[PDB]
């Protein structure tokens, strides 16, 4: 449609699929998010990555 | 123009945030691959070094002989919108007749959702959150009864005049948004955009809102983030005479189009006050259940 | 080759022969603020080497009964060197940090420190003990400066949250039988592009013993923990007279 | 007007309904979103991060709470003695409640996947030892001795330069998902037991402490997922919050 | 006015008309008046089997 | 009929809802619109027009109200004396309330942008002088002397054929937008201070007045915008208007 | 709003009506269906036994 | 004296950085500012009264009786527009009756 | 659609984007206006324009 | 804390027995004459 880009998520690296009947996008439904994940950001934020097979400290 | 070498070769000004990780699509739980016995020197998946700060990289396949399993279990219900886009109670407003609090037929509620533990604990899992919201207002008498009464709800942003009576000129509402609805009608419901002057709301602000000496008397301001203060929600019975009925307005909030950053430990002590992490020092409890011995169930 | 390291920045160099790799918080390196994220219009000042260097600020003694301590950033540095001066003369500041916590012992001592970085580390009080008094922590407890501050109730991080889950934040451990230091690189974290170095602490550094220090009578009993840190990509704006708070 | 007919459900307010509501501020544009480090997209991202498991969940006095975070090992008699035990059920009352995984787990009715517990030895460099860590799938009672424990899934841990070892609690279930286990018929969903035994002995030379501690870190494997979103068992408030 | 709430196994069952559990921040609840038509919702297949 | 189901919000009257309503006069065509000069399209067009800033907001008696529109300068002692000061917060009580910018600002919760104040000297042609006008960004207390003021953003003004000078109050904020500042925690959004000092001295020959006035005109720069439309703090009526 | 007009039948609950109702658990995916012997599709299958 | 506002900009008065401003100007359009319903009239229909005890009332259409709305439209000399009128009726206590 | 050109804005130099269900256009929503501005009309209505760099009176 | 503000090296004892401190050439003049107490202290290199 031809509405305003008011949504809190405009410019998100994951695209949503929503429904709306108003000129303001933030009025839209939550829709469906995209299913990407990045566990490493929290679980493995090391500078020099080590393998599963290796001894972590060498 | 630049001519000395250190200036030419410097990285001062690089605006690109070098990122070590990237997101991959993961719509289902990972599968399991067939594995067999490994009798090897040099290869040692089981041994880790937690000191590094990373979580173990060992997998089922490398610790036991596994079969192949095609896992089609979905990861959809654990998205931020799935977890948060469920309406929960964030405010209750009383409008009694003969009362100590609001006997004048109107009430002003400073928008702060930290008064109820269920909702609060969930949002406090993150430091910053950005989202839109759907607010629903459920009104009735204290017995849950529905009466033929007309109400006006008005959103008063910071700086707009807060009403001081059921007859305040501010109810003319020529610019603020107001909703007029009867108790007999279904709950009123509206959409709210992300309104902070900041890129996100933040449940934690380690600082002070102003400069100066931070003497004992202005210590109640530690942690106060004006960027989270969206204003006042005002409600009144619409009349020049007192209403015949006592009322209660319950406010529900459903977040949508959510983004969150910086996860943190989850609250493990009872909450005591709104937007302040104080806990009762004399009643510090363990996070969970306890037992008599470590060698017994 | 992962146990050995050298960190050189500015006119300062750190060496370690018992390291455990390096953590880059949230997986990203410090960077300067982009022209699209920025909002203030004055041209910033980026002093470079005079402020992005290692400053050794404090030494605490690890005792068999220590509870743990915390420091607030950038508070620990607001009164030190050219960085401090810049933080005082400018309204706006932004920077990342390289934190290097040091602690060595002997192959006969033991114990493990958890070293972590917690953004927006808001401190709570015990609410009069009974929880009926709405008290607030004093300035000296919220912004302790270089001396840091000792935790009263480490189990709940003096904020009603479990230290058992603090590992969800960028961290390393100093387990004496393994390493003698922790190195964590932290990018600028905030919901604004720049902020006040005085009014707002972006994160707190926690050093907490989880496995108590221990050793036999006769072994060196003084085991210091020293804190060294370096701002990275420092930027300042909104110049006027110097202000300390 | 256009002929319509109202159906049941009319006028109801379902808290989980994903509808469209009138916007209060027309033409309002929000503050732009700058880049902020640490964005999370799925709770599962957090479930893979190890947090401290309170295997030693016995001390309860405020001054000793920190002792719950680690448990000990010390020189024994070489009889393959028992060091510690705990249930592997992640969403059950007990040790797991200390973990972020356990807490997040509380917002979901069902879960599925493998778990992992990484144990870090914090004794002195001169201390050596071999421990046997076992996972006993459902139906097996608490092992009475090491010989019985040894019949299940297990890891034999050798202390050395690598301070830690990982015990994988592989997903071995009859059902695709387990609901939270608890005493009673829901024990049907129990995951099983973890027991730690001395394989040889904790050995140390003259001059080094006779007792040392182990810290346990737990998280979920990449095949872990949760479903049927629900409210957590705890509500952290007593009266109204002021 | 009534409130119906679905409490899955493990969620806190309310023990009074004023239970904190009625905050319903995660469980699904329906608020409806007796004067309204019957409330109606769709439920998926929920067994672990 | 076609199956429908009513959702919450049904029957409510939201004052800002942009809906469609039945027309009362079918086939009615309005009077044509002739050309009229001065059409405005956006309030921002008005915010760029300079209006008089009451720096001298002290006299309050009806007969002296006009004195608020200008402030004086006169021969001094050459000690870099202070001439005047005021907060730069455009939507705060004070001098800015006299400006159209300040008034329009009152209908918006948040604003962002650079401001400008142009000072016009109205002394005689024979009067000369140099003034230092400074803008002190947040955190800096009111400058005690010219030397302290001089450390911030400033302009050194020389009287001459060009009667006026412009001081730009550049947007220097931590946040992208500021809400209206006021005493209390909202001082977090303060813009800062403007102070005027004698750089040299007001000099005049024999025969010309020893005192003259300066008129200040203020407006917004082209990067200025406002958001979150709200009602103004003032309601200009006491009882009913008859 | 869009002009509508309610017709008889409005608000009634017909037990055999095949309508659409709001889902209580958004984004919920059920346990997969493994193969189970003996699926029946029509009662007539049973009438021939 | 010329009658125009200053043409000086940030760039020419101080050393500036580059800033990409994406802040919208949409909320300051005339329709944004004015298309918000405000009170412009109140009509009483009392039973035992001095004013309208006869069960009817006539109101001369004039919106200048309420200051909020009035002050806003008086910012301009001429205005041309369409309008949406909403009528909220109830008893003086805010009650709804079958009338 | 096929309605009457009743709107108060018919013949405006800025085009709107609205919704309507009636034969009279003035019944339509407010929609979205076009974002043009002309500050100069009020802020710089001089006959002979002067530059930023020049001395305004020469 | 004062020393730390200048050029420095933080040395960790381990397998590598030694560490090197570089005293970089930081002078106003291209050459220094021999420094000694008095006006020739102008040529002093500094302190370790
Ligand atoms: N953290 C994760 N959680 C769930 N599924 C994953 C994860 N990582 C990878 N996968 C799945 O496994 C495949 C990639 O395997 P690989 O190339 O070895 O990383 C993809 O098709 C994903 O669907
Ligand atoms: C017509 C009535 C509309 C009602 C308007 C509701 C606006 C609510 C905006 C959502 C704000 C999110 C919560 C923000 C901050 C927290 O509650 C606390 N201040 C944290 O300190
Ligand atoms: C079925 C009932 C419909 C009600 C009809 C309402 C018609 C109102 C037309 C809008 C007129 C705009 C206001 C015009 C003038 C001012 O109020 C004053 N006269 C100024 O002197
Ligand atoms: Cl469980
Ligand atoms: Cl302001
Ligand atoms: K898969
Ligand atoms: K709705
Ligand atoms: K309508
Ligand atoms: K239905
Ligand atoms: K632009
Ligand atoms: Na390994």
């Amino acid at each position: 449609s031809h509405e305003n880009s008011n949504s809190a998520t405009e410019g998100s690296t994951i695209n949503y699929t929503t429904i709306n009947y108003y000129k303001d996008s933030y009025a839209a439904t939550a829709g469906k998010q995209s299913l990407k994940q990045d566990p490493d950001k929290f679980a493995n934020p090391v500078k020099d990555i080590f393998t599963e097979m290796a001894a972590p400290l060498k | 123009g630049d001519r000395v070498a250190d200036v030419i070769e410097s990285s001062i000004g690089d605006s690109v945030s070098r990122a070590l990780t990237h997101a991959l699509p993961a719509p289902t739980g990972q599968n399991t691959q067939v594995s067999s016995h490994r009798l090897d020197t040099g290869k040692v998946p089981a041994l880790q070094a937690a000191e590094i700060g990373a979580s173990s990289n060992a997998s089922d396949e490398s610790m036991i002989e596994t079969r192949c399993v095609l896992n089609s279990h979905s990861t959809a219900e654990t998205t931020l919108d799935s977890f948060f886009s469920r309406a929960g109670l964030v405010g209750e407003i009383d409008l009694p007749l003969k009362g100590t609090t609001n006997p004048n037929g109107y009430a002003n509620w400073d928008i702060d959702i930290t008064g109820y533990a269920q909702m609060r604990r969930k949002v406090e899992l993150f430091t910053y959150m950005r989202f839109d919201a759907e607010f629903t207002f459920v009104a009735c008498t204290p017995t849950g009864e529905v009466v033929p009464q007309l109400l006006q709800y008005m959103f008063v942003p910071p700086g707009a005049p807060k009403p001081d009576s059921r007859e305040s000129l501010a109810w003319q509402t020529a610019t603020n948004p107001s909703v007029f609805v009867k108790l007999s009608d279904p709950p009123a419901q509206v959409s709210v955009p992300f309104m902070s002057p900041a890129s996100a709301y933040q449940w934690f602000y380690d600082g002070y809102p102003t400069f100066g000496e931070h003497k004992q008397e202005k210590d109640l301001e530690y942690g106060a983030m004006p960027n989270n203060m969206m204003g006042t929600f005002s409600v009144r019975t619409v009349g020049t005479s007192k209403s015949k009925y006592p009322l209660v307005v319950r406010i529900y909030m459903r977040m949508k189009h959510v983004r969150a950053w910086i996860p943190r430990p989850m609250r493990n002590q009872n909450y005591l006050f709104k937007a302040n992490p104080n806990y009762a020092g004399n009643s510090i409890k363990p996070t969970g259940a306890s037992r008599t011995a470590i060698t017994t169930l | 080759s992962d146990r050995v390291a050298q960190l050189t920045i500015g006119n300062s160099t750190i060496t370690t022969q018992e390291a455990a790799n390096i953590i880059v918080g949230y997986g990203e390196w410090p960077s300067y603020c982009s022209d699209s994220d920025a909002t203030a219009v004055d041209k910033p000042t980026r002093p470079d080497v005079s402020v992005n260097r290692f400053y050794t600020l404090d030494t605490k003694l690890w005792e068999k009964s220590s509870k743990g301590w915390y420091w607030k950033f950038p508070d620990v540095l607001t009164e030190t060197g050219v960085f401090g001066q810049n933080a005082q003369f400018h309204y706006l500041y932004r920077s990342g940090f390289c934190i290097h916590v040091q602690c060595n012992a002997s192959k006969f001592h033991q114990g493990a420190l958890l070293v972590a970085v917690l953004p927006e580390y808001v401190i709570g009080t015990v609410a009069g003990g009974t929880g009926t008094e709405d008290t607030h922590p004093p300035y000296k407890q919220t912004q302790p400066g270089a001396d840091g501050f000792e935790l009263q109730h480490p189990y709940v991080l003096d904020a009603g949250i479990p230290i058992s889950q603090l590992t969800v934040c960028p961290h390393q451990w100093i387990n004496l039988r393994t390493n003698n230091c922790a190195t964590i690189i932290v990018p600028y974290i905030n919901a604004l592009p720049f902020d006040s170095a005085l009014n707002h602490c972006n994160f707190g550094l926690l050093v907490v013993p989880i496995s108590p220090l221990d050793y036999d009578q006769g072994a060196t009993p003084v085991i210091p923990i020293t804190i060294t840190l370096a701002p990275m990509c420092s930027e300042f704006a909104g110049l006027r007279q110097a202000v300390t708070q | 007007g256009f002929p319509t007919e109202l159906k049941p459900g009319t006028n109801q307010f379902l808290t989980t309904d994903d509808g469209v509501s009138a916007p209060i501020l027309p033409n309002f544009h929000p503050t732009p979103c700058i880049h902020i480090p640490g964005e999370v997209r799925n709770l599962l991202e957090l479930c893979q991060v190890e947090t401290i498991l309170e295997v030693n969940n016995v001390p309860t006095n405020a001054t000793s709470l920190m002792e719950r975070l680690r448990f000990p090992v010390s020189a024994q008699a070489g009889k393959g003695e028992l060091c510690a035990v705990f249930r592997a059920d992640p969403g059950r009352n007990g040790p797991w409640q200390s973990t972020l995984l356990g807490q997040l787990c509380g917002y979901y009715t069902q879960w599925s996947g493998s778990l992992e517990v990484t144990f870090m030895f914090t004794g002195s460099f001169m201390a050596t030892g071999k421990m046997l860590i076992a996972y006993t799938p459902p139906g097996g009672p608490l092992p009475k001795d090491r010989a019985t424990a040894m019949l299940g899934t297990h890891v034999i841990w050798d202390f050395g330069l690598q301070s830690s070892v990982t015990l994988v609690i592989p997903w071995i279930s009859n059902t695709h998902y387990r609901a939270h286990a608890r005493d009673g018929v829901f024990d049907y969903y129990t995951t099983g037991l973890v027991s730690i035994w001395y394989q040889t002995n904790y050995v140390v030379p003259i001059g080094a402490p006779n007792t040392a501690y182990i810290i346990a870190l737990a998280a979920a494997q990449k095949n872990f997922t949760m479903k049927l979103c629900k409210d957590a068992s705890d509500i952290l408030q007593t009266g109204t919050i002021q």
